[PDB]
RNA sequence: UUUUGUAUAAUGGGUCAGCGACUUAUAUUCUGUAGCAAGGUUAACCGAAUAGGGGAGCCGAAGGGAAACCGAGUCUUAACUGGGCGUUAAGUUGCAGGGUAUAGACCCGAAACCCGGUGAUCUAGCAGGUUGAAGGUUGGGUAACACUAACUGGAGGACCGGGGGUAGGCCAAUCAAACCGGGAGAUAGCUGGUUCUCCCCGAAAGCUAUUUAGGUAGCGCCUCGUGAAUUCAUCUCCGGGGGUAGAGCACUGUUUCGGCAAGGGUACCAACCCGAUGCAAACUGCGAAUACCGGAGAAUGUUAUCACGGGAGACACACGGCGGGUGCUAACGUCCGUCGUGAAGAGGGAAACAACCCAGACCGCCAGCUAAGGUCCCAAAGUCAUGGUUAAGUGGGAAACGAUGUGGGAAGGCCCAGACAGCCAGGAUGUUGGCUUAGAAGCAGCCAUCAUUUAAAGAAAGCGUAAUAGCUCACUGGUCGAGUCGGCCUGCGCGGAAGAUGUAACGGGGCUAAACCAUGCACCGAAGCUGCGGCAGCGACGCUUAUGCGUUGUUGGGUAGGGGAGCGUUCUGUAAGCCUG
RNA sequence: GUCUCCACCCGAGACUCAGUGAAAUUGAACUCGCUGUGAAGAUGCAGUGUACCCGCGGCAAGACGGAAAGACCCCGUGAACCUUUACUAUAGCUUGACACUGAACA
RNA sequence: CUUUAAUGUUUGAUGUUCUAACGUUGACCCGUAAUCCGGGUUGCGGACAGUGUCUGGUGGGUAGUUUGACUGGGGCGGUCUCCUCCUAAAGAGUAACGGAGGAGCACGAAGGUUGGCUAAUCCUGGUCGGACAUCAGGAGGUUAGUGCAAUGGCAUAAGCCAGCUUGACUGCGAGCGUGACGGCGCGAGCAGGUGCGAAAGCAGGUCAUAGUGAUCCGGUGGUUCUGAAUGGAAGGGCCAUCGCUCAACGGAUAAAAGGUACUCCGGGGAUAACAGGCUGAUACCGCCCAAGAGUUCAUAUCGACGGCGGUGUUUGGCACCUCGAUGUCGGCUCAUCACAUCCUGGGGCUGAAGUAGGUCCCAAGGGUAUGGCUGUUCGCCAUUUAAAGUGGUACGCGAGCUG
RNA sequence: UGCCUGGCGGCCGUAGCGCGGUGGUCCCACCUGACCCCAUGCCGAACUCAGAAGUGAAACGCCGUAGCGCCGAUGGUAGUGUGGGGUCUCCCCAUGCGAGAGUAGGGAACUGCCAGGCAA
């Protein structure tokens, strides 16, 4: 016995795949381990548009019924670890400046800790031009550099 | 868990004794073969029988299993 | 008004006078009517102009195919005996009307969205503390700075108990967002209203689909118009086929009896099976009654039948009966196939009660007949008759049970060789028993359940004694004696049948027959029928041929809905006419 | 009853918008009590009983009393609110290229 | 031209210096007794920063939306297409959140023709082998098999064996059944050419009934069909095929998750939180059977197992009127009424020598408390008396009062 | 015209099965060989090729056997359409139809055409 609630959450999940192959560029569908088949389906999916789009990725999902997805899953994981990682650095240096910006030296402290190298005073100097610009309505030059110092001290420490 | 039902497939006779048929009409639709084809009656793929020739259908019992078998007289 | 179903204690309205609810524009489809007629027709514009000019333009007279292309023929095919679509009917302009789509679109009742402002003299806001960098101060440092250890001011906008600014909190004391002018009279599968009259016809709450269930499109059904055949319906005859009731186990299952009894662990469980027993909506070696349609037939039914076009409505049905699914064979629970009722019909009777019984209203008459139901009165008729039943208010509630309440049916035994019961008498003695000896001796029990006198007495049935004892009864003599006992069919009754606003489970009076069983006579008893008169739709025959009918028969309940026919008022020409101080 | 341990009165704080000569209310009333039924609890239905007509002061068994198109609950291919790793997009953000943006040089 | 390079040209990148653009909320002077702004000099960085377009994700901070339908209150559970049997009441068809189930395949053969053949249910004999492996005979005649789960029928076998083949072909197809329709199924026969067969004949798929997805749109091949001045080309149309768990399967978007008891609007007794009546599985009271207990003895008292009367006081079903409103459970006063009587009076029975009593009939005229425990209806404990009885009346009365 | 035989049809269990008798005069079978036509998932087992030596074992045709299966009345009964009634989850009344099984009875099939031996 199977259920067909789990058959359509499955059919489900795989239109999903389908649609993230669909949407992935050329260089993932390189690294990706597609049949010549499914990727001139994949290609013919992307040049056309409206609904024939949705039902060949319909005929994608339903290839990849019989066909195994294994390989794609792991491959489509790496590639979104990579993509979640580069997300999460760039939204900790933003955070990170955020709190350089408003708090002063307690976000002082967190970046010294995090990158003994940064230099105290070069970062007091660039935080209170930044607060200066925040006071007379001058443009984020000061947060610009915050930002580049920061991604500087990562690439370093990386 | 039950309940599912199938539409009917309109199965019965459609045409009965005495009646003036035109040729191509359908007698009996029947998923076996409870009637079988006599004198100017063909039986199709799905056991559907139809009339060869226009005339009146008839009914007769032959055969060593005693079935019933259907006829057109050309009246 | 919504609900199938309303005064119901489901909605609503105080009255009066006035105001008010499908109009209008643009295109399309159809009906009536007028001209022209293979033509009709104008628009803008000109126009001393509602005339005339203006044929620019629009529609059919020939279409097929997407097109090329072909043509009274064309389209797929090499082309069909082919099949799809054309000719053998004539189109147009106006008017009036029935619908469709867009504009407010029959009208009213929302929240809410966007645009520009009135915004703060009420209120939320400079209340207050805190988070808190900014300034200063003191303190280490430094010539002096930065930084840091503590104090102060408080940015910030907030944290805390008018598309914004600042506890449905506030910005007119219901503002996580008011009002004004506009989109916009936004939209609403929703509530409510839709105003004069007469006549004819007059259904449904059903099937298919729905991001779809109270709505909508098609079909089902209703109305109006056109055309068409014993067209259709009841019934008689003839042709069929079911697997339904019934019946049954040929086959598939299911419970048991006795077995053959594999297998299982031989006093013990048991498969495939045998005959019977019942049962099966998911079994039919058999198989109905009904019903289905097809061929013929006299009769009747205003063609009650079918195809097309315009217009609808409806697309929540409930109760009863019939055979059922589910619920506990319980419903006024729910879902199925069919008839009736109501929805769409009041009537009379059941006291009142939509679904219970009789019965389909054209109107009028102070006439009679009649259906169901009644005839003692309320309230109209029998205080009716014939042969019976009831002693209990049964009738006028209720069931298993028990029964000397009562009248019969089949009968059994005993019966003047005097039946049962009465009136006078016996029921003596071992049987103080071996047995549990405690005394049970028959009267609680293992126990024989025997044995002389016998018209007659058991080794025992009750009352009665610690057991004895004593009084009755099994059976027996004297007198009378004729009927006596138990069970069933039993119809009518008895207790089971006791509850709360005040009798109340016959309507009451009140009935011992005025209650029940079967029959008759007649009577009462409806808007049913007939007797007379009057109005209207309908097919015809005899005129009239547009309207009167000599007339015949027939119909006239009606929601929604459809069709037909009319009245009231304002204004315009008729109308510089008529009435009118 | 000093006071506790609080509770009750005689007089104030704390807060508390009846007022016109009105009011909710009205389809119309010659507006009785019980029994049975009734879209199910009867002033109005069938049966039965009581009661001279109308005022004045009290009681409150009823007229499903009035004050809120439920303050309960649900429905709406209705609205608005907020939440997001629900869809479609945006303010801001950062990457590099293109002109503002150069001149000498290795 | 791959592999080479002094020499003449081009920009790209790294690194150093300068500033002439740029920034200067750096200073000084002037309009200006002018903290704004503008005109000039200078220092500091300087082609950097930023400026406008594109390019990458982050993105509810922000804007427009969505989260389907059915259900014994609701939530929750479960279903959305096709087919077989009964429900489904003997034409046909027929629903329910009914009872059993299967399917979204597969076969180039399991299809066609032609020529032939026919199992079990059991016994008999035989090495493994015995109830059942295979062999020979026998009652046997489809109950075997008929690819699937199932229905029918299949002996003329539609079941099995064997030579040859792709008619599972091409354009049709009068007519018939079905459905509102789309559409689906059958279908004699016409034109061409094929496979089998000497032929009458069959082959337009599987012995039939489930194996399915219409429309719009895209790829592939053809079609000069058209091809917007000409000839082309491009583009559009026609045919055949490949493309959807568009499973919400007649298929509203290619694209959508929570609640708001902060809520508003229109509606709902189609539908609820409470109330009457229709209903009666269950529960309560009484009784028959009542084995037997009660020294013994069925009824002084119980009385196993079943059975029968009254109650609707809880669990059981419609809401038939109540969302244009029925404010629920406690308490205070008023309670009338039925006796199935707490005692109070008249009484019968015994295991009633008397108080005491246990049981049962009539009797409603009389009354039937106070404190701890809970807002509670209800329920337990203590002290007196004759007792501290039960019910319904909207689980009474907030139009009598108290939250 | 009859006893019979082979083939083709109707009815197709009253027609078919168990038992005894009868037949090689026509026709039917077995049988010799199959090396040659053909055939076995091995085999002349089956089919087939030239014969008929011999017989009727088996089959096949006819008669009797009612023994079985089967058909089959009449009546009754269950049931059922119509209207009504009742102590209405059931039954009865008047009416129309009407069962199944069993029962009387039947039953060893009958019938049309063509071709052949015998007697006519």
């Amino acid at each position: 016995w199977v259920s067909k609630s789990e058959i359509k959450r499955d059919a489900e999940e795989l239109k999903r795949l389908g649609a993230e192959i669909v949407d992935l560029g050329k260089n993932a569908l390189d690294k990706i381990p597609l049949d010549a088949d499914l990727r001139a389906a994949i290609e013919l999916a992307q040049r056309i548009k409206m609904e024939g789009r949705r039902r060949q990725l319909q005929l994608i999902g339903k290839m990849l019924r019989q066909r195994d997805v294994e390989p794609i899953r792991q491959a489509l994981d790496k590639l979104k670890n990579r993509h979640n990682q580069q997300v999460v650095l760039f939204h900790k240096l933003e955070n990170l400046r955020d709190r350089l910006i408003d708090q002063g030296d307690d976000a002082i402290a967190e970046v010294l800790n995090l990158w003994p190298d940064a230099d105290r005073q070069q970062l007091r100097t660039l935080i209170r031009n930044a607060k200066k610009e925040k006071e007379g309505n001058k443009p984020p030059k000061s947060a610009r550099q915050i930002f580049q110092y920061l991604r500087e001290l990562a690439e370093n420490e990386g | 868990r039950n309940g599912r039902d199938s539409e009917a497939k309109r199965l019965g006779v459609k045409r009965f004794g005495g009646e003036s048929v035109l040729a191509g009409s359908i007698i009996v639709r029947q998923r076996g073969t409870k009637f079988h084809a006599g004198a100017n009656v063909g039986c199709g793929r799905d056991h559907t029988l139809f009339a060869k020739a226009d005339g009146k259908v008839k009914f007769e019992v032959k055969g060593p299993k005693n079935r019933k078998f259907i006829s057109i007289e050309a009246e």
